[PDB]
């Protein structure tokens, strides 16, 4: 089906009233007087502006930001080397390079992310097979260097252990759904 | 009438930072002199107000410390000195604060957190965590 | 009371002024430009800080490269960023800007905008949210913070 | 597992500690290489050893799909104990 | 019923197939190998000699009023001597249906020119020439599109190679944006992928 | 040798050289093409600055990722300097005024400083030390600053000897304070000029050269203990070169004579100034010295650069100083300047 | 052998065109030293004309003759416009790019390739 947004039925219906009042639309402005009044109405509202690093905007727990690599909760590394997340990133941002720990472990020896080429896509932490990499909450980690943002086996670590509070609690929120 | 009980509700948002002092240190350093229920304290001295009366993105707002890990962060205040433990709800994550839904605790998780760093020391420099994969030979110390 | 003191003062001063009026420039290429205009909307206001849009370089003090650049488009960036009158800042937006994103490996990309003009802060994101936008323009006020350029002149 | 080297760097647990002659030691001037304290080998190592009934068992991480794949260890060995792949909890029968 | 798998038409097959005949039969001099897919999809391929009758046909013929190009591709085959198999996708929008018309190309046998029958064809050309080199024949302009203005190739062919020859960034010698030869930070990882095990009989290459 | 100095790669950017280098007049006008010409071929170059960081930000490109160190330093604090020549190889030394302050004078910038360099280079234990003295750098010369650049060209041997010490000739360039110093002689209406600039030869190099001839001598197994002439070629008479500025920045041409003591006092009240001054009195006297005949000595050539002449460079320096009505003029509508030998 | 042609019938009816390009060339240079403010002499211009004209004289089929003279038409396009810009009319003269020896033994000095 359709409809027609900007076609009158027809015209040859006039008279002094409606010429008064077409004529009362020019001559007056009427029909900006309107657009004044919304522009008016508007200033009476509450604005949906907040002070952004007190108040913040809603996130959910599937959000994707930075990374990390986590743990069991013997405190033992994740991570085991299968080398997945690499081979499905999809801007190649993932070297590993493995070994074993001399505990006779599969474990790397390596595991870089170049941030300036992840594309943020979530496909690494729904390809592990152990919940090792993720995706995790924060969105406020820009730097001045583009060096930080070339991270390796230490600095995941570090986001691990700094952010497991809220990403444990996110993933107990979001598993079911995956 | 309406006037006067916006006015009270003015009147009561001037005289609930303590005092003067309070206010003007409130006013001057978050632009907000919004009055909500103490959620919860942090470890460092974050806030954390709430006032679900408002709409849905001015209902939970931090006050942040003055003193972090030695920074003076009286004016110089940034949004990554929440910890996680209220990343989540500040963020709207969840309704459950770590007041009456703390997290699970572990062995590894740092127990002081860290504000972003990038221009002072104490940031991070990134390099190879592997070894000399070619190892050259090491001739010897006599002649002949 | 003293002549270091002064001059501390002076330059704490002209940075709040640098800082509080920085006008970014109407320079967005591809996705990220989008939540460049969701920082320009009514949530996270940046004219609140005191920042507005203007078209012209030469009215700018800040150019925000957020999008995509190209082999084409890096001479026309740097013919702005030099018509751009100092001081002036740079703030790479997104993994592609930053270094070379998702077109890292292609041939007509520049694998950071690094390469072409001098970066203050980098953003990263695929694309940001404008609250990290945002909180790299708050960087960028803390970075004009500390300057200490009328110090140094005075150490000269 | 964080001791130094004689040039005074940190240790990863990747032994990685830049030569006292290698140039890329600049980097951490008015800085410093992040480096993780906590140690997995350590850590999984300070663990006790899991007494069981069987001699086929199942380690899952704890959590179920939280965790690892369900695999399976033999325990039939004295000589040693068993040991999980995925995690390095280890166990053993009376 | 089975809801894993994707229904399947009849009507739309024969449809399109005595459509094929159709055209086979009323359009001789150029036609080769007319064909209808699985998914219900024409396709008629041609000899370039009749690149202009054939769209003109089938724009403005009766039963076959496609007047609107959707595309105008190209695929780069090194196998083929004829290496580029340009594509036309058409639809009708009076029987609501659509088609594809290919013919074969090398780097020195071009192609007369379409928009004489679509002024839509003028960039897709352009842009066929800018990626692969296949010269059109009474274009209007024919110059690049995509590229940049300098640029030595013709990118989406196989034969180049994806991180490009040439590489970009400013020098305050000169005070300009200098091209230098490509030098990666990091070599792209390309992967093997492709499983030695016969997953489709039927498209089964017999020796 | 450690295995990652070992040079690798098509010599451009992302390769290596092993040429880890601090390069401590970095922020100046020389520095940047040195630093340019370092990132180019791969090579890490330790930047010290004392600047705000907003004029290390054109050095913070040049360079691929890693490649570039910047550290904050201070000439009167040591180990703000064994600390930057720790990790290195060689050591660049670019550092000069032309005029002096109150915490710093010319011994305090030609002497003392490279003394200190050169004794944290050879107690750090690094292979090569690249001094960058001038051409009429004499004792017995007539300017604070070329006495005082000759005194650390000596004193410098006698701390840390197997040293290469390049003596450039006046330096033109984009952004120098030649060129531009005497195309900005049209503000005011008429140029002086001592002598009406005869008995006075000057043989100017361009910053390519020197750069190109420090980047080849790091890397040279030569020039452990050479002095080098770093002069460029077409010896040119003062007069004759001015107008050559003043055709090619098309604007006009009034000279007149003018002895050195009033242009002394001129320069002097000019730098009279917190600011960087415009003339002053060792600025006139280096103008109004001829170059030496430097052909005793090996120069670029015995280094691996063929001198670029001024006529073909010059209009990349001088088109900014043109009008329009002129802006749109080509390098060859200008009598190009009449050389000498003598 | 017993292959189309375009826009030739043989070598000399290309040749035409090529020396039509190379005049055009020769006076267009001049005029693009000027507009876009070009650091240059146009004496040397017209060397590197002649030089990238070179670069393909070792050709014998009139096909490739006819598609070099289509881009070379091209590039004047863009180049009598000023569609291009500085950038890209100096790329041709690898102001930046050190030469590439030619030598056995500087490159046996740097490199394993030949
Ligand atoms: C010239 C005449 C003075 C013109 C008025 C300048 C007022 C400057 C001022 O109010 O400082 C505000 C600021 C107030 O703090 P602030 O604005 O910089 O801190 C940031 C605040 N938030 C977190 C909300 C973004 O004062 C300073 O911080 C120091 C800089 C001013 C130094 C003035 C010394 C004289
Ligand atoms: C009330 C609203 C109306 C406002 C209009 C009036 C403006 C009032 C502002 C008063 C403060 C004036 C300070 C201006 C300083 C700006 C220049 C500057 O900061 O550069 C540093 C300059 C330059 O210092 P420098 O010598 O170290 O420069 C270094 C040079 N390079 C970059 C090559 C390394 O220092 C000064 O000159 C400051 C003193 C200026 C006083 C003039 C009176
Ligand atoms: C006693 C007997 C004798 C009595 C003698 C008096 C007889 C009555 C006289 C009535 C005349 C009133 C004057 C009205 C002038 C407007 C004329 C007009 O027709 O409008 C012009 C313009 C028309 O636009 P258009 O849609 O194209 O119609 C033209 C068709 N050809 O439409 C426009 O103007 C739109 C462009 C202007 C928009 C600007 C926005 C203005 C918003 C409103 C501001 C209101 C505040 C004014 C406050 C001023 C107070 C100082
Ligand atoms: N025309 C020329 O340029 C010629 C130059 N030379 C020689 O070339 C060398 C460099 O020339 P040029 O590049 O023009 O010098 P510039 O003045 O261009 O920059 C020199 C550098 O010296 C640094 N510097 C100066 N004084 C001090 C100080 N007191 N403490 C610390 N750092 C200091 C500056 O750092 P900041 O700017 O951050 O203070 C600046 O980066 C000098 O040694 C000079 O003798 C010789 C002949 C011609
Ligand atoms: S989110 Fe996507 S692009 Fe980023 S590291 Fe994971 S797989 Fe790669
Ligand atoms: S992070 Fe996960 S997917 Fe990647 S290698 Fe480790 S275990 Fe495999
Ligand atoms: S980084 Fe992602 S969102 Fe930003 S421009 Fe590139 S593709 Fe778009
Ligand atoms: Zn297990």
């Amino acid at each position: 089906t359709y409809k027609y947004v900007n076609k009158k039925e027809q015209e040859s219906e006039v008279d002094m009233k409606s010429a008064t009042d077409n004529a009362a639309r020019i001559l007056m402005w009427t029909e900006l007087i309107r657009g004044l009044g919304m522009t008016l109405s508007y200033l009476f509202r509450e604005p949906a502006t907040i002070n952004y690093p007190f108040e913040k905007g809603p996130l959910s727990p599937r959000f994707r930001g930075e990374h990390a690599l986590r743990r069991y909760p013997s405190g033992e590394e994740r991570c085991i080397a299968c080398k997945l997340c690499e081979a499905i990133c999809p801007a190649q941002a993932i070297t590993i390079e493995a070994e074993p720990r001399a505990d006779g472990s599969r474990r790397t020896t390596r595991y870089d992310i170049d941030m300036t080429k992840c594309i943020y896509c979530g496909f690494c932490q729904e390809a592990c097979p152990v919940d090792a990499i993720v995706e995790g909450p924060n969105f406020e980690f820009s730097t001045e260097t583009h060096e930080e943002l070339l991270y390796n086996k230490e600095k995941l670590l570090n986001n691990g252990d700094k952010w497991e509070a809220e990403i444990a609690a996110n993933i107990q929120a979001d598993y079911l759904y995956r | 009438m309406e006037l006067v009980e916006v006015l009270k509700r003015g009147v009561q948002q001037v005289t609930g930072h303590g005092g003067l002092r309070g206010l003007l240190r409130v006013f001057f350093r978050a632009n907000d002199i919004r009055i909500g229920t103490l959620v919860g304290e942090d470890k460092y001295g974050n806030k954390y107000y709430e006032d679900n009366k408002q709409f849905f993105g001015r209902h939970r707002w931090v006050i942040y410390t003055t003193e972090m890990n030695g920074k003076n962060t009286f004016w110089d205040v940034d949004g990554s000195m929440v910890p996680p433990e209220w990343h989540r709800w500040l963020h709207c994550m969840t309704d459950d604060p770590p007041t009456t839904n703390p997290p699970t605790a572990r062995k590894f998780i740092w127990t002081n957190h860290k504000f972003n760093v990038s221009a002072t020391p104490e940031q991070y420099v990134p390099y190879s965590t592997t070894r000399k994969k070619i190892h050259e030979w090491v001739p010897p110390s006599t002649p002949y | 009371s003293r002549a270091e003191y002064v001059v501390t003062k002076l330059d704490d001063l002209i940075n709040w002024a640098r800082r509080s009026s920085l006008w970014p420039m109407t320079f967005g290429l591809a996705c990220c430009a989008v939540e460049m205009m969701h920082m320009a909307a009514p949530r996270y206001d940046m004219d609140r800080f005191g920042v507005v849009f203007r078209a012209s370089p030469r009215q700018a003090d800040v150019m925000i490269v957020a999008g995509t650049l190209t082999n084409k488009m890096a001479p026309a960036l740097r013919k702005v960023y030099d018509q751009m009158p100092e001081p002036r800042y740079v703030v790479s937006m997104g993994s592609c800007a930053n270094g070379g994103g998702y077109y890292h490996y292609s041939y007509s990309v520049v694998r950071g905008c690094d390469r072409i003009v001098p970066v203050d802060i980098y953003v990263p994101g695929c694309p940001p949210t404008a609250e990290a936008l945002l909180y790299g323009i708050l960087q960028l006020q803390r970075k004009i913070k500390r300057e200490q350029k009328l110090k140094i002149w005075y150490r000269r | 597992g964080v001791q130094v080297s004689p040039s005074g760097e940190k240790i990863t647990h990747t032994g990685q500690v830049y030569d006292e002659k290698d140039y890329r030691r600049v980097r951490f001037v008015d800085r410093q290489k992040e480096v993780n304290e906590n140690f997995a080998i350590d850590l999984i190592a300070q663990q006790p050893v899991n007494e069981v009934e069987h001699r086929i068992i199942a380690c899952d991480g704890g959590g179920g799909a939280l965790g690892h794949p369900k695999v399976y260890i033999n325990l039939d060995k004295e000589t040693k104990t068993g040991t999980c792949g995925y995690c390095g909890l280890q166990f053993k029968q009376h | 019923k089975r809801p894993t798998v994707r229904p399947r038409s009849d009507v739309t097959h024969k449809q399109l197939s005595a459509f094929g005949e159709y055209v086979a039969e009323i359009l001789p001099k150029y036609v080769q190998q007319v064909q209808v897919s699985c998914l219900d999809e024409l396709e008629i391929c041609i000899h370039p000699d009749g690149v202009i009758p054939t769209l003109t046909f089938l724009r403005d013929h009766t039963n076959a009023q496609f007047k609107s190009l959707a595309d105008l591709t190209a695929v780069d085959v090194p196998t083929r001597q004829n290496r580029f198999e340009i594509v036309y996708n058409l639809l009708s929008l009076r029987f609501n249906s659509r088609i594809r018309v290919k013919t074969y190309a090398d780097e020195l046998t071009p192609i007369d020119s379409i928009v004489s029958v679509h002024i839509a064809a003028n960039w897709y050309e352009r842009e066929v020439w800018d990626m692969f080199g296949v010269f059109f024949f009474n274009h209007p302009d024919l110059r690049r599109i995509l590229t940049d203005y300098g640029f030595e190739g013709h990118p989406f062919r196989k034969d180049f190679p994806l991180t490009g020859y040439v590489e970009l960034r400013y020098d305050d010698e000169v005070k300009r944006v200098v091209a230098e030869p490509v030098e990666l930070a990091q070599e792209f990882r390309k992967f093997d992928l492709n499983s030695p095990w016969e997953a489709f009989p039927a498209y089964r290459q017999p020796p | 040798l450690h295995h990652a100095v070992i040079p690798h790669g098509k010599g451009g950017r992302s390769s290596v050289s092993g040429v880890v280098a601090t390069v401590f007049g970095a922020t100046g006008f020389l520095g940047r093409y040195v630093v340019n010409h370092l990132g180019r071929m791969g090579s890490q170059v330790i930047i010290p600055y004392r600047c705000d960081v907003y004029d290390i930000m054109h050095l913070r490109l040049m360079g691929d990722l890693g490649q570039l160190t910047f550290l904050e330093w201070d000439a009167r604090d040591k180990d703000s300097i064994r600390k930057a020549v720790q990790h290195s190889n060689v050591v660049i030394n670019l550092i000069g005024r032309e005029w002096e302050t109150r915490n710093f004078d010319f011994e305090d910038v030609f002497v003392n400083i490279p003394r200190a360099i050169a004794q944290a280079s050879k107690e750090a234990g690094v292979e090569r030390f690249i001094h960058v003295s001038h051409l009429n750098a004499s004792m017995k010369s007539s300017s604070k600053s070329l006495r005082s650049k000759a005194v650390g060209e000596k004193e410098v041997r006698s701390v840390f000897p197997e040293a290469i010490i390049i003596r450039p000739s006046d330096i033109f360039g984009r952004e120098d304070r030649f060129l531009n110093h005497f195309a900005n002689y049209r503000w005011f209406l008429a140029v002086p000029l001592v002598s009406l600039g005869f008995k006075t030869v000057k043989q100017p190099v361009y910053v390519a050269d020197v750069s190109k001839g420090i980047v080849n001598a790091t890397k040279d197994p030569d020039a452990v203990g050479k002095t080098f002439a770093f002069t460029g070629p077409n010896r040119y008479l003062l007069f004759h070169l001015v107008k050559y500025i003043f055709g090619m920045t098309h604007r006009t041409f009034i000279p007149y004579p003018l002895p050195l003591f009033v242009y002394s006092w001129i320069g002097k009240l000019f730098g009279l100034s917190p600011f960087e001054p415009w003339t002053t009195k060792d600025k006139v006297e280096r103008i109004h010295i001829s170059d030496v005949m430097p052909t005793d000595l090996p120069g670029l050539e015995d280094l691996g650069v063929q001198p670029t002449p001024l006529e073909l460079k010059s209009i990349e320096v001088l088109r900014r100083h043109r009008t329009y009505r002129w802006l749109s003029s080509e390098i060859e509508e200008t009598k190009p300047a009449k050389t000498v030998n003598y | 052998t017993s292959v189309k042609p375009i826009f030739s019938r043989d070598l000399n009816e290309a040749k035409r065109r090529v020396r039509e390009l190379y005049r055009a060339w020769y006076r267009e240079v001049p005029n693009t030293v000027h507009l876009m403010q070009l650091d240059i002499t146009v004496k040397q211009g017209r060397d590197k004309v002649r030089e990238m004209f070179m670069k393909n004289a070792h050709v014998t089929d009139p096909r490739v003759v006819d598609l070099l003279v289509i881009k070379g038409k091209m590039e004047l396009q863009e180049t009598i416009k000023v569609w291009k810009q500085r950038t890209h009319v100096m790329r041709f003269f690898h102001e930046t790019e050190t030469p590439r020896p030619k030598d056995f033994l500087s490159k046996f000095y740097m490199g394993h390739d030949p």
